[PDB]
C-alpha cells in the first residue's frame, strides 16, 4: 500500500571534517522540528574487487571526496584559454 | 595540533545556487551531448558565459538537490576497472528522502527499488550484457562515509542506509 | 566544436575552495586540526 523505507538517523555534534583532516564540535539543536525534504539526484558508489570479470559484482555506497560532488554537476564543462 | 574555540553559533545553513562564469581570459565550453559520458571528444559543444544553476550540497553516498540525466541513467568513473575508484551515478528520475531531527529519514520503497534495477542495468561490467549485480553496504570507515551524512536544517545527520544498499539483481 | 573534456575539472578545484570558504563563513564550530 504505502510501504516506505524508514532509515534510522542520528544527529552528531563531533564530526570528522570534509574540508581538511580535522575534527569539529557544534552546539546541540535548539529546534524541535528539524525538517528536510531533499531530492536524490544521484549516487556515488564503489565496487568490490578480487572478482574481476566474474559472475557477480558487489557495489557499495561511497562518497567522502566532496570534489566528486562538484564533478557530477561540472562534468560537461571546461575552461579554455581565450585571447 | 591547533584547537580553535570560536563562539560556536546556532545559524541556519542554506544553499544559494552558484553560477560559475568565465574566469578572466578563458572561456567555458559546455558539452551539449545530452548523454555526455565523462572523458572523451565531445561532438556537440558550445561556448557559454556561465555554466548553470549549481546547488552546492555537501553530503555523502547520495547526491541531492542536483542535476538529473535527461535521457537515461548515466554512470561515470575515471577507471571502471580499478575497484578503488568512485563511480558516480546520474539518475533518470528524482527520488525523495524526507527527514526530521527525530532520528529518521523515509524514502518511498517502490520509487527507490526501481532506480536500483535501472542502475543495475549497467554496472561495472559496463552496461554489461548480463551478470549478477549485488548491492551491499559500506565495509567500514568514518561515520560520514559509512552513513548518508548531510547537513539538514543546519544540523548534522548520520542516516544508517543498510536498507538502501542490500539487495541482489541480474 | 569537436573538443575534449574529462574527469579533471573546470571548477572542481575552484568550487571546492569556494565551498570550503563558504562553509567557514557560515557554519562556525570549535575546530581542531592536526599539523
Amino acid at each position: 500500500g504505502s510501504d516506505t523505507i524508514t532509515l534510522p538517523c542520528r544527529i552528531k555534534q563531533i564530526i570528522n571534517m570534509w574540508q581538511k583532516v580535522g575534527k569539529a564540535m557544534y552546539a546541540p539543536p535548539i529546534s524541535g522540528q528539524i525538517r528536510c525534504s531533499s531530492n536524490i539526484t544521484g549516487l556515488l558508489l564503489t565496487r568490490d574487487g578480487g572478482n574481476s570479470n566474474n559472475e557477480s559484482e558487489i557495489f557499495r555506497p561511497g562518497g567522502g571526496d566532496m570534489r566528486d560532488n562538484w564533478r557530477s554537476e561540472l562534468y560537461k564543462y571546461k575552461v579554455v584559454k581565450i585571447e | 595540533t591547533s584547537v580553535i574555540t570560536q563562539a560556536c553559533p546556532k545559524v541556519s545553513f542554506e544553499p544559494i545556487p552558484i553560477h560559475y562564469c568565465a574566469p578572466a581570459g578563458f572561456a567555458i565550453l559546455k558539452c551539449n551531448n545530452k548523454t555526455f559520458n565523462g572523458t572523451g571528444p565531445c561532438t556537440n559543444v558550445s561556448t557559454v558565459q556561465c555554466t548553470h544553476g549549481i546547488r552546492p550540497v555537501v553530503s555523502t553516498q547520495l547526491l541531492l538537490n542536483g542535476s538529473l540525466a535527461e535521457e537515461e541513467v548515466v554512470i561515470r568513473s575515471v577507471n571502471f576497472t580499478d575497484n578503488a575508484k568512485t563511480i558516480i551515478v546520474q539518475l533518470n528520475t528524482s527520488v525523495e528522502i524526507n527527514c526530521t531531527g527525530a532520528g529518521h529519514c523515509n524514502i518511498s520503497r517502490a520509487k527507490w527499488n526501481n532506480t536500483l534495477k535501472q542502475i543495475a542495468s549497467k554496472l561495472r561490467e559496463q552496461f554489461g550484457n548480463n551478470k549478477t549485480i549485488i548491492f551491499k553496504q559500506s565495509s567500514g570507515g568514518d561515520p560520514e562515509i559509512v552513513t548518508h551524512s548531510f547537513n539538514c536544517g543546519g544540523e548534522f545527520f548520520y542516516c544508517n542506509s543498510t536498507q538502501l544498499f542490500n539487495s541482489t539483481w541480474f | 566544436t569537436e573538443n575534449f573534456n574529462m574527469w579533471k575539472n573546470d571548477m572542481v578545484e575552484q568550487m571546492h575552495e569556494d565551498i570550503i570558504s563558504l562553509w567557514d563563513q557560515s557554519l562556525k564550530p570549535c575546530v581542531k586540526l592536526t599539523p
